[PDB]
């Protein structure tokens, strides 16, 4: 269903489609969409339309009265009302739609994105800090100033937020998988090769977490317990790079075993939101104001750019951790990547 | 030297 | 007490003086190293060197077949023979002492490191799956393929892992003491003032931690106990800079205050590593392939470059941990280094 | 998935779990199981079960001029029927299913074994040797003689085979060789590898990193797994024979330092139908794989009666006259565990 | 982490927490452990334990049979067994843990240490032989004897080996540096004004060894080079104190110092214990039976006393090295510590 | 993906 936003100066609309646009792999999911503007109070006076690329890391004035502000990462311009003639050779089916319905004065709008930006992305606050603030965001904006579009401001500006949040290749990648010894104190035995195989690389959001995880065992130093808990990265960019981890779900059982010899369980985790929802420091995909969200998708940094990527660049794992007599905490860690499905 | 604040988006039908 | 490789092949072995290789502030420790080759299978074969300084934090032949490999920090090739128009001229007294030492084909080999580059640190695996093995290091090979020095293979070259170890710089920071006052919702005066005042800045492997924890007291809600709990943030930077929280060491006796007044006691632990055997997640400095390792050393972050320092970045904080009744674990951090 | 045995007298029937147990190491995986015999062939005729290990090297009505016959290494007996004031004190899950799926008649049975038995493993034969035996086996029987409880016999025991089988460093030797129509090195050899207990699905690369093998032409590296079949009747006995071995022609150079994975795969299939390579348990004519090693535990009283299989791959050199010099290692193929 | 010495007697079975236990300043670190005993054998014997504070310097039946023995510097005496009503009255959080989780004949014990006691260091043995040791240390014995505490024997006794250490102070004193004038016979002019200059005082182990050599030059008598020693001062107060002369490490670069200007190098040193192992005569810190040890922490003799303090006495100094023509080896040294 | 090892030398 298509959505409008109307400016309290009832002068400016905004009608379009989808608030969550698909950033396909080989392209983007483009915007569409028109503004209605009314004539009598817009004599001489021209639109423009635009879309802003935007990353938020703290408050709104304060940050400000510094010496920069938040790095517009991109902003789309094409001038609406006053169209330099007419050229929107390609129409849109929401324009179509839109058209018809509203008057002869509705002016269509089309934005093309770059993809070297990176999704919506916001880190999720703490409990106790009130004002404080991060994320990357693609917001979109119809306005017009007197002066062309260089100069503009308020007042007749009409907002809107969407998203843009990530999909998955075709190619899931290799087989990854770890398997591995470690070194000791008192004993020398090697009392844990662990190889957590594993059967897919790229998931989606429902499809669960086995980990085959065979350990090989030689004597002393009886391991307790085996939980696989999954660790979401919570990465930031913003002076400093920064993750936070903890875990989003984790599992356990406790087949035990025995010493000089290898064994085998296939453990499995499902990472909910709900069993997550109403906690602290989960990165979340984002969401179109209340509606329901998910956990956020691994967002990933291309290979080799001028610029370092700004923003919480989202990554999760499968930590595969134990309790080992007297109840030694251990663990490891490998990469793995959650994405979309992209319509 | 930016933008500014705010105050609305919630409905959607 | 100098040391060589003996290539596998009896072709290019390398003798140089020593593995760790000291981070100086003003400079780096540079390497100064022969290779003695000989001459009838290496005829219009021609011998180079390298310093290929590489991070590492996976399996080989694993992360071999996905899209990247290691991200090598740096790799230093220099030209030993033939002789560019014979490119020894301020020779090291090893490499007098060498030349002499060895027969004539002895070729030198010099690599001076650039300012870009942190040191050799390694994680520490743990008791189990210990192998997603994370870590820098620094390591010197001596090759020869037929291609020009921008091609080689595996069939000539010689390894030899070394160190370069971050070192302390010359002033410590002012007397850092710096936390909590902590008001609440029940209990209502300044209620526990804390001071964990400290006496120095940068610590290295000899010397302890004594913390001066100064309480000041009108109670209304009886405080009962106060650890203080050296805690490492083993800051990894891949995709982002990762803050792993564990205590390397703490210590508490069962000091009791009053209500009504200021206490105050010293406090004191050492992190030491055989403690921390066996442990996993804690990282260390580098270690020799087998050689004994102690503790990471405070890694510390330069005064402003475009690019992002990417790796482990270990920071180190005594949080004086309080516990109160009925069983509050109230706490606070501080800065302080181990560089 | 459930199987049973029946006797020509469908007196005795047993219902069991897996033939397949894990024999597991801080424990071992216990028999459990329930006989069904019918009411009125057996009444006051009483009804046992017991658990055979057996050491096996010959043949049947043959090798019992051995001084003896098959010494039984171990044999448990618990008493089926009459019940005797029963300690089933713990049921079994599947003698849970057992029970109230067939009659509330099923007599449950189960079985601790000891530490110091080996696992199931025989001698494969030759391909031209036909009357000719050897090897482990674990087997129950459920039966009732009119006797006390020491006499045995058949047509009331049913025998069921089932098997135990059992569910390093980055391990390296590195070797020089000295002679005496050469100085050098000659030969360092390293052997170096990345897991120490495969099991049948994971290949073998062996990492080897040659040392200066000139002044003597190399022809090349052969790499071969032996697996040791060690026997312990009277005197312990290895056989040695390769069971798989692979091999390209790499030829390393004088003055240059060589280093090749070779990527062995040792195959049933391809050793089927061969001499003196042990093969794991084997359930009357299904398909086995290859043995597993098995290790002997840190300290029993008397040694263990078995069949002691290990391997090992064993990288045999071959420089220029021809001489063909090797190194061997420890290393240990368990089964992966469920 | 905890660990125990199960006496294979399981009469006295002593559960402990750390080896190494802090020297603080103000306060040492307690020894705070338990020791399980058992009933069917223990019937009216007794449960003691003690704390050893033991002097090593030879051979341990050779130096018995003469006129003396090691002085042992101090020796605590516990009664564990039997309890007085209730003895244990601050008890240990760690022997809270060895109670709840040990029997009720779990006993304790906790090991308070005085202010006159030093660490525990020895010396480094030499890589050839006539039979000699050296060294302080501390130790603990849990025992049964018939005869009150005042005699004991074998057949009971629980040791284990635990460790003490200076630790030196919040301060450090002037930056210490150098320089100083030097004539001779045969040139006049003032020749060596050299300024070794340096930063800090208190050094640990994981830190650089630089420094600032400033030469003042107007003269003849081309010099060659600036070698940079670190020695190690052996003091050794047996029979009598004497240093033992050795090196540590040493550095050196060529850089060399025209007639007639101000020139200056910062000389930058590592001495590492990875590159003095099995090497003759160079103090290490006191390590536990194999465990590996540090390069022996300075010690330092306090103010004043009526007693000297006998024994190994650690010292370091860095000596300036230099080379003139046709070689003399010019040099000085100055105070500096490592504790 | 470039490279590998021969893993170990200790000292001289």
């Amino acid at each position: 269903r298509v959505f409008k936003k109307s400016s309290p100066n009832c002068k400016l609309t905004v009608y379009l489609g989808k608030r969550d646009f698909v950033d396909h792999l080989d392209k983007v999911d483009p915007v569409d969409g028109v503004v209605l503007v009314d004539p009598d109070y817009l004599k001489d006076r021209k639109v423009f339309v635009t879309l802003t690329c935007a990353f938020r890391y703290g408050r709104e004035d304060l940050d400000v009265l510094g010496l920069s502000f938040r790095k517009d990462l991109f902003i789309a311009t094409y001038q609406a009302f006053p169209p330099m003639p007419n050229p929107p050779r390609p129409p849109t089916r929401l324009q179509d739609r839109l058209l018809k319905k509203l008057g002869q004065h509705a002016h269509p709008f089309f934005f093309t994105i770059p993809q070297n930006l990176p999704c919506s992305v916001t880190l999720q606050p703490g409990p106790e800090d009130t004002g404080k603030a991060c994320g990357v965001d693609f917001e979109i904006r119809a306005f017009c100033a007197k002066s062309i579009e260089e100069k503009s401001h308020k007042r007749n500006s009409v907002r809107l937020i969407i998203r843009k949040v990530q999909f998955a290749p075709e190619t899931p990648g290799p087989q990854p998988s770890a398997e591995t010894t470690r070194h000791f104190l008192m004993s020398d035995r090697r009392s844990l090769h662990l190889e957590a195989s594993l059967d897919k690389e790229l998931y989606y959001h429902g499809e669960p977490l086995n980990v085959n995880v065979h350990v090989t065992n030689n004597s002393a130093k009886t391991v307790k317990k085996i939980r696989v808990s999954v660790r979401q990265y919570a990465d930031i960019c913003l002076f400093s790079t920064a993750q936070y981890k903890c875990p989003v779900a984790q599992l356990e059982q406790d087949d035990q075993v025995s010493p000089s010899s290898t064994f085998c369980k296939v453990y499995t985790i499902t990472p909910l939101l709900s069993d997550n929802r109403e906690k602290r420091g989960l990165a979340l995909d984002g969401q179109l104001k209340h509606e329901d969200t998910n956990l956020a998708s691994s967002t990933i940094v291309k290979e080799g750019a001028n610029k370092e990527v700004l923003g919480i660049l989202v990554s999760y794992r499968v930590k595969v951790k134990l309790v080992v007599s007297r109840g030694g905490d251990v663990s490891v860690e490998l990469p793995f990547v959650l994405m979309h499905p992209k319509p | 030297k930016y933008s500014a604040k705010t105050g609305l988006t919630k409905l959607i039908d």
